[PDB]
């Protein structure tokens, strides 16, 4: 909805980085002989309402270099403020694209993409998928901002969240769906029980062939006291370009920015963890053609089911 | 040119006066800023440059229909349920409001000039069709006669009681003010522009949404042909003293039919819905067709 | 006192007309969200890949003011149900977009018409978007009293109006009406918004619409009397209405021009304040039980239960 | 399964219509003065076990014309059976091809295309989606085999069949999610209300630019006795070649033929029906990339509500 993308627009410390991230690429593609020469080819992959469109014109200012911008865009609706503002103040210079990025023919190749299809658990928007399929409209020597996302995971003990979630139960689907699904929350009280561990990486351009955005990652939480396991807190850090990053992780937090909350995965049972022993949890990436989702498991100190096989209780719609 | 900045990009109407300088009509159906504005054009071939005109005006809303009337006046079919009158100056530079009288309770989408010339017709979305005084510039009569959108109407070109009319209510209705009960009804697809027969007075052409395009005798028996794939527009006749018809569509073309409707010309210049057609009154050969691509195409017509 | 609304169907600057209605002492604004002669092409070339923005911006107001003050209308070109198959397929693409759009906007509300008997596409296509993603938007069903066909002037020579009492035909639009919401199954999402006549029908007609989700009441201009000031008025028939009207607690929504043009637009909502003010006021009952209106309450059992 | 396809084989009056509509299509694209000279390029789309490719042969022999075969098969369980069978008996003449119609690559365009996509309302396999997608690799002047079928719908009374319907309520779903859906039946304790009419119609090869398969039918049914509607009969007829027909519709059905059995398409509510009044149906085919489904209303005599809306309770995947 507009009201959800106007709250994003309000966080000025996300866009500053990107603005950043894209004026040094910009310094390191174009060097000063080749100041009006060289038109980089720049082309935002969910433009929005075109914050980032605005970000990449104002670091092309204060690089002092020039551009060609594209702003794809699936949403119809979004489209519709694009082409207002490129009418009114952008120009011919931005070039608005109401399309699919994974079906758009590009009728020129990029020299950089940007893109903000990350959420709280940096891939669970399908950002790998999505800049997946509009790799090949990028040059051979092309750059991606984001570069790299990566995402964290910590056992955490909330008595409180367990019940929230419990509650969550509805008619008309399974008695424990709930338990089964992450959700975004303003994680407050709650003790975190271990540190936060790196979950799953994807890169970009992906050179891997067979480029497979399946995982599983095995994490081992040494627990230093008694407590009783309700879930898994999630973070993200994205590396833009080079020293530019955003993070929501709890210890390397990007200061101000407020525009991503923790990601919660529930267990369906709470689980006594004595001190000294080792939270072990088991983490799947899955797909297929239509949907991607996560599935999870604990293993020690005791083991829990799976939860969420087969994205029978969530899913994350391509 | 003692005019505004920048015209808006959906080209609505085109109409040729006597010595056969261009009328255009436009109006903004996207934007910040949905309005209308009215322009002149001693030159056809300028067409449509701001920088080239010789006269042009900003109006408050959209313009959904106009006609000439006569030389200098200029009657306006508009979205704020007003039907304006724009009159030409003496030079002919500037184009002063004359009166602009709002009456109808929703967009005004239809107007028609009748024989005397002190009289016009109106057709709006709220239901009603009503008979104007130019003069003393007041509605004579209101009537409710339609169940649903008037679409279009057309004047007797000779007759001044007698107008054409037709509405999404699937009614097409001919009128004659001196009756008691004045419409009568003529006996599938709705009709969506009509046009009176310029050397006979009882013959009148259809067009309805399906594309066909009829032929019609008061008295009776009818004669149609399949012109265009989507909605006819418009219908307009060709000044020669044996006439061929200018037909428009939303499938984005232009064809001209002989009198027994077969296809002689055919145009897919427009990349948008065509709205209007004017054939030149100095080259009766030549027709320009307006469209919503914001072209202002000529067409030498094979005669 | 009461709560109004102003009708449009034609906004040149969303900015400057919302201030004016705001001036003349309305609470919001129905309005379009697609030019309504903007008609649009969704299969055949080239008028599909028509270029440049399909509507205004959605900045062009703040969240707030869409979320309180503007109530969205379909757009008149837009017929779910024409027998023609190309109309049919492009005013469903329409109406899904039109909608789309306004729940993007986050409109409180969003006026569909019911001006005939079929509207079964319509509802297909509404139920559709209802149960598609999540929102709170209501959906007012413009419907009127007296079907179009029914009040218009017998001034056609070979077509005469219906001169007969039709008991059951004189109830034409509330079929209309409960047809469409029982396609719908009920959605409280659906309300009315009733549209009031020049003249109203048989005091049958109307208990028709008892117990009906009537969440809006259009008034017309045309249907104002002038009094001797020279300012609206209405008759003592439409008085009883809108006074049974204020009991529901409906909203009041004025459309059409200012057929009273010597005087101000504000003359006739202070003509329904006027009528607010004079009613019978709430006795200990009706003021007590103010807040429980159709609240449905479990049966107490001071038996089984320790009260 | 295994088993499925062997009850599909177990219907030699179809496969012998098949084989009868093959051999006519090869004597009407190769006269006798090219019988030598023409190999015509056959394509079975759906191969199965490969009862079509045996009739093919069968066709081929009758006629005596040169046949180059393709089986496509998706469901590579099945392309097991396929493979033996083709070292064993078939040969280097059929290639056999594991794979979606929809999305593989032809070494070469067909003269035939025949395909059994079709279920007990012909097009509630999504044969149009597939053929439409199949349709790239037909000749200009290629012929598919079915041509054309369509569907009939037929209104019934059978309180013993809506009690049925009402006892498939399954727990974790909607508590009126069995009404939404079809099913096959083979109907007995039932009484049609009247006579059968055309529902669906498709034409492969689709010429019409757009090809939308989404449809809207409005069909009345003249009811002559008083009864009590519960659902609608739906049944098929499928043009294989010219004058070469398959049909389950009462009226002009196969006789022999044991391989479809009827549809249901059942009603939340009863609705009450007098002798005189006409029930009028109303039928939707809809879809988006993921999924196709029918929507269904009836508005006389009654308004009943819209069953199955956006597929909550049916969907077909593609
Ligand atoms: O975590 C979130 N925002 C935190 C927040 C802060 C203040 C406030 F008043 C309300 C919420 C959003 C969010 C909000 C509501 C419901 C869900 C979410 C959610 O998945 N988010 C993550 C997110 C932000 C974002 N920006 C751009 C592109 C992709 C994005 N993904
Ligand atoms: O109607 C059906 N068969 C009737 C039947 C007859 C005898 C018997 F002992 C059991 C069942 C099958 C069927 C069976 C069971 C469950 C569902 C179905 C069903 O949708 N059918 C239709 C069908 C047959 C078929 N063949 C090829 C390709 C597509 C096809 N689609
Ligand atoms: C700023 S939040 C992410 C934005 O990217 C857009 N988006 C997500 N996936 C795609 C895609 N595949 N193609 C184009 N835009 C996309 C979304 O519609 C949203 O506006
Ligand atoms: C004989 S039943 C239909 C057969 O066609 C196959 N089939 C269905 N759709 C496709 C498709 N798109 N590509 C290939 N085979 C298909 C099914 O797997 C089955 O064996």
């Amino acid at each position: 909805e507009s009201q959800t993308y106007e709250v994003f627009e309000k966080d000025p410390i996300k866009y500053s980085q990107y603005q950043q991230a894209i004026y040094k690429c910009l310094l390191d593609r174009v060097p000063e002989e080749e100041k009006d020469t060289n038109v980089q080819v720049l082309m935002v992959l969910g433009a929005g309402r075109g914050p980032l469109v605005n970000a990449s014109l104002r670091a092309a200012k204060q690089a002092d270099r020039r551009i060609k911008l594209y702003a794809v865009e699936k949403n119809p609706n979004a489209v519709v403020t694009l082409e207002n503002w490129q009418f009114e103040e952008w120009g011919s210079q931005v070039t608005v694209v109401s399309s699919d990025m994974r079906e758009w023919v590009a009728p020129e190749k990029a020299d950089i993409i940007v893109s903000e299809l990350l959420g709280s658990f940096a891939d669970n928007e399908l950002s790998p998928e999505c800049l997946d399929g509009a790799q090949h409209f990028l040059k051979d020597d092309g750059v991606s901002i984001p570069g790299e996302y990566t995402s964290f995971l910590a056992p955490i003990s909330s008595s409180k969240l367990y019940n929230e979630v419990r509650a969550c139960r509805e008619k008309d689907r399974d008695p424990e769906a709930q338990f089964e699904m992450p959700y975004v929350v303003r994680l407050h009280n709650f003790h975190q029980l271990s540190a936060p561990q790196p979950c799953f990486t994807f890169s970009h351009p992906n050179r891997d062939p067979m480029i497979d955005n399946n995982r599983y990652c095995t994490l081992e939480f040494p627990v230093e006291v008694n407590t009783v396991l309700h879930g898994f807190a999630g973070y993200f850090e994205t590396v833009l370009y080079q020293d530019i990053t955003l993070s929501i992780r709890p210890e390397t937090h990007s200061p101000g920015m407020f525009s991503w909350f923790p990601i919660l995965f529930p267990i369906k049972q709470p689980i006594t963890v004595r001190e000294g022993q080792t939270i072990c949890v088991r983490f799947w990436r899955c797909s297929n053609s239509k949907k991607v989702w996560y599935e999870w498991a604990v293993t020690a100190p005791v083991c829990s089911a799976i939860h969420n096989p087969t994205g029978r209780s969530y899913t994350i719609g391509l | 040119p003692n005019a505004p900045a920048c015209m808006e990009r959906q080209l609505e109407a085109a109409r040729y006066r006597s010595d056969g300088a261009l009328l255009l009509g436009a109006s903004s159906l996207s934007g910040r800023c949905w309005a209308g504005s009215l322009w002149l054009f001693k030159d056809p071939c300028a067409a449509p440059n701001e920088g080239f005109c010789s006269a042009g005006v900003q109006t408050e809303a959209g313009v959904a229909d106009l006609t000439w009337v006569g030389e200098r006046g200029i009657l306006v079919a508009s979205d704020s349920g007003a039907v304006e009158l724009w009159e030409l100056d003496e030079n002919e530079t500037l184009i002063v409001s004359k009166f602009c009288k709002y009456e109808h309770d929703d967009i005004v989408s239809t107007v028609s000039v009748l024989s005397s010339g002190t009289q016009a017709v109106s057709g709006s979305k709220d239901i009603c069709i009503k008979v104007w005084d130019l003069a003393q510039q007041v509605v004579l009569s209101s009537y409710r006669a339609h169940a649903a959108q008037v679409t279009c109407v057309a004047a007797s070109p000779h007759k001044d009681s007698v107008f054409l009319s037709c509405s999404e209510d699937n009614r097409i209705l001919l009128w004659d003010t001196r009756c008691p009960k004045p419409a009568s009804q003529i006996g599938g697809y709705l009709p969506t522009s009509l046009a009176w027969h310029p050397q006979q007075s009882e013959v009148f052409v259809f067009g309805d949404e399906n594309g066909t395009v009829s032929l019609v005798d008061t008295k009776s028996c009818v004669l149609s042909s399949a012109v265009h794939s989507q909605c006819v527009t418009g219908l307009v006749f060709s000044p020669h003293s044996v006439p061929f018809l200018a037909s428009l569509s939303e499938d984005c073309s232009l064809a001209v039919l002989d009198s027994s409707l077969s296809e002689l010309f055919r145009s897919q210049a427009h990349r948008d819905f065509v709205r209007d057609a004017t054939w030149s009154p100095l080259n009766h050969s030549l027709l320009t067709t307006v469209g919503w691509d914001h072209q202002v195409v000529h067409h030498v017509v094979p005669t | 006192r009461v709560s109004s609304g102003r009708d449009l169907n034609c906004v040149p600057e969303i900015a400057d007309t919302l201030g004016a209605v705001a001036k003349q002492g309305f609470d919001f604004l129905c309005m379009p969200v697609f030019h309504p002669r903007f008609k649009r092409e969704f299969i055949q070339e080239p008028a599909k890949n028509r270029p440049g923005p399909q509507t205004r911006s959605d900045l062009l107001l703040s969240g707030r003011d869409w979320n309180t003050l503007i109530v969205g209308k379909l757009s008149p070109w837009i017929r779910p149900d024409s027998k023609v198959e190309k109309i049919r397929r492009n005013s469903e693409a329409a109406m899904l977009q039109e909608l789309n759009f306004g729940a993007y906007l986050g409109l409180p509300a969003f006026l569909l018409p019911l001006n005939q008997e079929d509207n079964t596409n319509l509802a297909r296509v509404l139920t559709n978007h209802i149960h598609t993603g999540h929102h709170s938007s209501m959906f007012w069903m413009r419907v009127p009293l007296v079907a179009p066909e029914d009040l218009r002037d017998d001034i056609i020579e070979n077509a005469p109006t219906t001169h007969t009492e039709e008991y059951s035909g004189e109830e034409k639009t509330w079929m209309w009406w409960h047809n469409f919401r029982t396609l719908c199954d009920y959605s409280k999402r659906i309300a009315v918004a009733l549209e009031i006549g020049a003249d109203l029908p048989s005091n049958h007609v109307i208990d028709r619409w008892l117990g009906e989700p009537i969440k809006a009441a259009i008034l017309p201009t045309s249907i104002f009397l002038t009094n001797k000031k020279g300012f609206p008025v209405l008759s003592k028939m439409h008085q009883r209405l809108i006074f049974r009207l204020l009991k529901l607690e409906v909203q009041f929504i004025i459309t059409g021009t200012n057929h009273h043009s010597e005087k101000e637009f504000c003359s006739y909502l202070q003509y329904l304040e006027y009528l607010s003010q004079n009613r019978p006021p709430p006795n200990a009952y009706e003021l007590f039980a103010k807040g429980y209106e159709d609240y449905l309450q479990s049966p107490l059992q001071p038996l089984m239960d320790n009260l």
